[PDB]
C-alpha cells in the first residue's frame, strides 16, 4: 500500500507528458463539472496520500457484487466447462448499493495556456447521447466521414 | 500583427462558460451597487472639487456682474 502510493505519484509526474490523456482528462472535468464525472481516474495527489485500507473495504464491500458483474470468455471451450466453475468458485461471493444521478452536461471553455511547448493538443466536443440510444450508430458514421489523419498517410 | 507571435505565456489556465448556462444579469443589485460606490469613493475627491468651485465662480460671476449694472448712489 505504501511502495505503490508511490507508483502513483511517479506517473502523475509521468501523465504530464501523456499530452492526450492530459486533454480528456481535462475535457471530461468540465462537461461534467460538479459531477462525480468530472474526476480523473487515477485521482488527485491529495487522496493518493490520504487514502487508507478501510476505504478501499468500503469501496471493495459496495461495488464488487454479482448483481453488478460480468463474466466472459471466448476461444476453444465449452459454455458448460465454464458454468461450473462459476458455480464452484464465485458461488461464494455475496450475491446482495445505489442507483445513478443523471449526469448532465454543460457547454463551458476550458484553456491551458502554455507556449514553451512545440504544439498544442486540442479537443472539442459535446453532449453524447449515451449507450442504449440507437442513433448512436449513426454518429459513428459521421465521425468515419469526417475520419481521421496523422502525418504519415500518403494519400 | 495578430495572433500568434506577441510574446510568451507559461504555466496559466484559464476557465469560462458559455453564455447561454448563466444569467446576463446575476448580482446587479445586490453586488454592483456597493461596487458602484466603492467606484464613487474613489474619484469623487478629485473630480469634484474642481466642479465645486466652478459652481462658486459661476454663482459669484453673475452676482458682481448683476450688481455692477445696478446702479450707484450719485
Amino acid at each position: 500500500i505504501e511502495k505503490e502510493r508511490d507508483v502513483i505519484l511517479q506517473e502523475l509526474q509521468e501523465n504530464d507528458t501523456s499530452m492526450r490523456d492530459v486533454v480528456f482528462n481535462y475535457l471530461h472535468a468540465t462537461a461534467f463539472q460538479g459531477t462525480p464525472l468530472a474526476q480523473s481516474v487515477e485521482g488527485p495527489s491529495e487522496n493518493v496520500r490520504k487514502l487508507s485500507r478501510a476505504d478501499l473495504t468500503e469501496y471493495l464491500s459496495r461495488h464488487y457484487k454479482a448483481p453488478r458483474m460480468v463474466l466472459a470468455a471466448a476461444g476453444g471451450l465449452e459454455h458448460r466447462q465454464l458454468l461450473d466453475l462459476a458455480q464452484k468458485h464465485f458461488s461464494g461471493l455475496s450475491g446482495t448499493v445505489p442507483t445513478l444521478s443523471p449526469c448532465r452536461f454543460t457547454g463551458s471553455q476550458i484553456c491551458h495556456r502554455e507556449d514553451g511547448l512545440p504544439l498544442a493538443h486540442v479537443a472539442i466536443a459535446v453532449e453524447g447521447p449515451g449507450w442504449a440510444h440507437p442513433d448512436n450508430v449513426a454518429l459513428q458514421v459521421a465521425n468515419a466521414i469526417i475520419g481521421h489523419y496523422d502525418c504519415t498517410y500518403g494519400g | 500583427r495578430q495572433f500568434g507571435h506577441l510574446t510568451r505565456v507559461r504555466h496559466v489556465i484559464t476557465y469560462s462558460l458559455s453564455p447561454f448556462e448563466q444569467r446576463a444579469f446575476p448580482h446587479y443589485f445586490s453586488k454592483g451597487i456597493p461596487n458602484v460606490l466603492r467606484r464613487t469613493r474613489a474619484c469623487i475627491l478629485r473630480v469634484a472639487p474642481p466642479f465645486v468651485a466652478f459652481y462658486l465662480v459661476y454663482t459669484w460671476g453673475t452676482q458682481e456682474f448683476e450688481k455692477s449694472k445696478r446702479k450707484n448712489p450719485a
